[PDB]
RNA sequence: GGACGGUGGUCAUGGAAGUCGAAAUCCGCUAAGGAGUGUGUAACAACUCACCUGCCGAAUCAACUAGCCCCGAAAAUGGAUG
C-alpha cells in the first residue's frame, strides 16, 4: 500500500478483520481473477460491492478454519473436501444465492485479447472471410496454420478452422496474428472454485446450474402426470377431457379394423 | 498522445500549429476550424494542455478541461504554485466548494463513485 | 503472471513527455495495481519492472571477528628446507 516502509503489512490485524468478515456474511465463495486485468477486476468488483463484498489476502486468506474455530460448521481446512482455494484467489462474501452468484460472475464476464503464452482456456477459431488488408505477409497467417489466399487484391482466410485448442498453449505468433485480426476470443472475471452456506460445501461443477434439463424433465414429468391424467380418468381440472375420448377412441377404434358396417 | 496547448478560440499559429504537424495529418485549417468551433466559448484566458489523436484524415481532440486547467479555471490564476508544497507564488488558494465540482466533472474520469475520494486526488494535486 | 484513470507530472529548457537536469509523489476506481527498474528516437515511436500473485519448498540475508592459505612476489655458472 501507500505505506511502503516496514509498519504493518498486518498479520493478525487484516486476519482479524477477515475474521469478522466470514462471520458476518451467510455465503463464503472463493475465486479466480488471475486471467483479469487490474480495471476488469475493480468493475467486476464494483457489482459485488453493491451487493455484498469480497477481500483478498494471501496465506491469512487460509484462515477458514479460525471462522470455522469461532462457530460451529465445516468450511475450513479440517472439515472440507480439499481446500479448494488455488493460487491468486480471493474471498467473496455475501447475501446473495450461490447459483445466482454463479450467474452472476460466470454468465458475465468480460472479454479480452488472448495473450502469447497463455493456455488458451477455451478453443480459439478464425472465421473464414477477407481480412480487408492490402497484400503484404499473408505468409505470416499460413505459419500460425491459418491457410488463406489473396482474393480481389485482399488477404482473405480460406475457412474457419480452430486454430488451438483448449488447455492447449497459444504461440507468440498466434496470438499477434490473432490481435492484427481484431479477435478477443478469451473472456475473463473471477472463476469459481468453491461456495460455502450452511454447512454445505459447492464445487463449479454444481454452480454452473444446468436449468434447461429441467424444463425438459419438469414437461416430461408433467406429461408423466398428463398421461396418468388423460389415461387414469382422475379430474380434477386438467386431465378430465382428454379421459373422455378414451372411452370413445377405443369405441371409434373398434370400428377401424372391422367388419361391421353402422 | 501529443501535446497541443490552446488558447480559448486561437486558429493557425505558426509556432503551435505548424512544427507539431497540423492535425487530420496533413491541412492545418481543419484541425484549426475544429479546435476553434469548440473551445471558442468564453475569453482565452489561462490555458488548457491540449491532447491530440491522429487518424486517416481526421483529428480529435481530448479537453476536458485538463485538471491542472479545471483548478486554473476555477482559481483563475494562469500558472502552477512555483516554489512547491508550501507557499504559492501566485495567490492560488482555491475553496472547498470549487475542489467538489470540479471532482463531480471529474466523476467519470477519475472512474468515481464518491466525492470525499475524488476531492482527495484533486486536493493532492492542487497542493503539490 | 497481474498494473485502469486523473495525466503527454509541475518546473525549466530545441527537449522529458517514466527514462538531460530539477517539484513532487496523492488518490478515485480496486482483489493486487509506484506519478516507475534498466533498454529507445535528434524529438515523436514500444518491452520489461514497483507492489501483488503463482510455480518451487527451506532455510535466507545482513553484519562483526578470527585462522591458515592465496595475492602483491623481477637477476644475474646449476635445482634444494643440510
Amino acid at each position: 500500500m501507500a505505506i511502503k516502509r516496514t509498519k504493518a503489512e498486518k498479520k493478525v490485524a487484516y486476519d482479524k478483520k477477515l475474521c469478522q468478515l466470514l462471520d458476518e456474511y451467510t455465503k463464503v465463495l472463493i475465486a479466480v481473477a488471475d486471467n483479469v486485468g487490474s480495471n476488469q477486476l475493480q468493475e467486476i468488483r464494483k457489482g459485488l460491492r453493491g451487493d455484498s463484498i469480497v477481500l483478498m489476502g494471501k496465506n491469512t486468506l487460509i484462515r477458514r478454519c479460525i471462522k470455522v474455530h469461532a462457530d460451529n460448521t465445516g468450511n475450513k481446512e479440517f472439515l472440507e473436501l480439499m481446500p479448494l482455494l488455488v493460487g491468486n484467489v480471493g474471498l467473496i462474501f455475501t447475501k446473495g444465492d450461490l447459483k445466482e452468484v454463479r450467474e452472476e460472475v460466470a454468465k458475465y464476464k468480460v472479454g479480452a485479447p488472448a495473450r502469447v503464452g497463455l493456455v488458451a482456456p477455451v478453443d480459439v477459431v478464425v472465421p473464414p472471410g477477407n481480412t480487408g488488408l492490402d497484400p503484404s505477409q499473408t505468409s505470416f497467417f499460413q505459419v500460425l496454420n491459418i491457410p488463406t489466399k489473396i482474393n480481389k487484391g485482399t488477404v482473405e482466410i480460406i475457412t474457419p478452422v480452430e486454430l488451438i485448442k483448449k488447455g492447449d498453449k497459444v504461440g507468440s505468433s498466434e496470438s499477434a496474428l490473432l490481435a492484427k485480426l481484431g479477435i478477443r476470443p478469451f473472456s475473463y472475471g473471477l472463476v469459481i472454485t468453491n461456495v460455502y452456506d450452511s454447512g454445505s460445501v459447492f464445487s463449479p461443477e454444481v454452480l454452473d446450474l444446468t436449468e434447461d434439463d429441467l424444463m425438459e424433465k419438469f414437461a416430461s414429468g408433467v406429461s408423466m402426470v398428463a398421461s396418468v391424467s388423460l389415461a387414469i380418468s382422475y379430474p380434477t381440472i386438467a386431465a378430465a377431457p382428454h379421459m373422455f375420448l378414451n372411452g370413445y377412441k377405443n369405441v371409434l377404434a373398434v370400428a377401424v379394423e372391422t367388419e361391421y358396417s353402422y | 498522445d501529443v501535446f497541443v496547448r490552446v488558447t480559448g478560440g486561437e486558429v493557425g499559429a505558426a509556432s503551435s500549429l505548424a512544427p507539431k504537424i497540423g492535425p487530420l495529418g496533413l491541412s492545418p485549417k481543419k484541425i484549426g476550424e475544429d479546435i476553434a468551433k469548440e473551445t471558442a466559448k468564453d475569453w482565452k484566458g489561462l490555458r488548457v494542455t491540449v491532447k491530440l489523436t491522429v487518424q486517416n484524415r481526421q483529428a480529435k481532440v481530448s479537453v476536458v478541461p485538463s485538471a491542472a486547467a479545471l483548478v486554473i479555471k476555477a482559481l483563475k490564476e494562469p500558472e502552477r504554485d512555483r516554489k512547491k508544497v508550501k507557499n504559492i507564488k501566485h495567490s492560488g488558494n482555491i475553496s472547498l466548494d470549487d475542489v467538489i465540482e470540479i471532482a463531480r466533472i471529474m466523476r467519470n474520469r477519475s472512474m468515481a463513485k464518491e466525492m470525499a475520494g475524488t476531492v482527495k486526488e484533486i486536493l493532492g494535486t492542487c497542493v503539490s
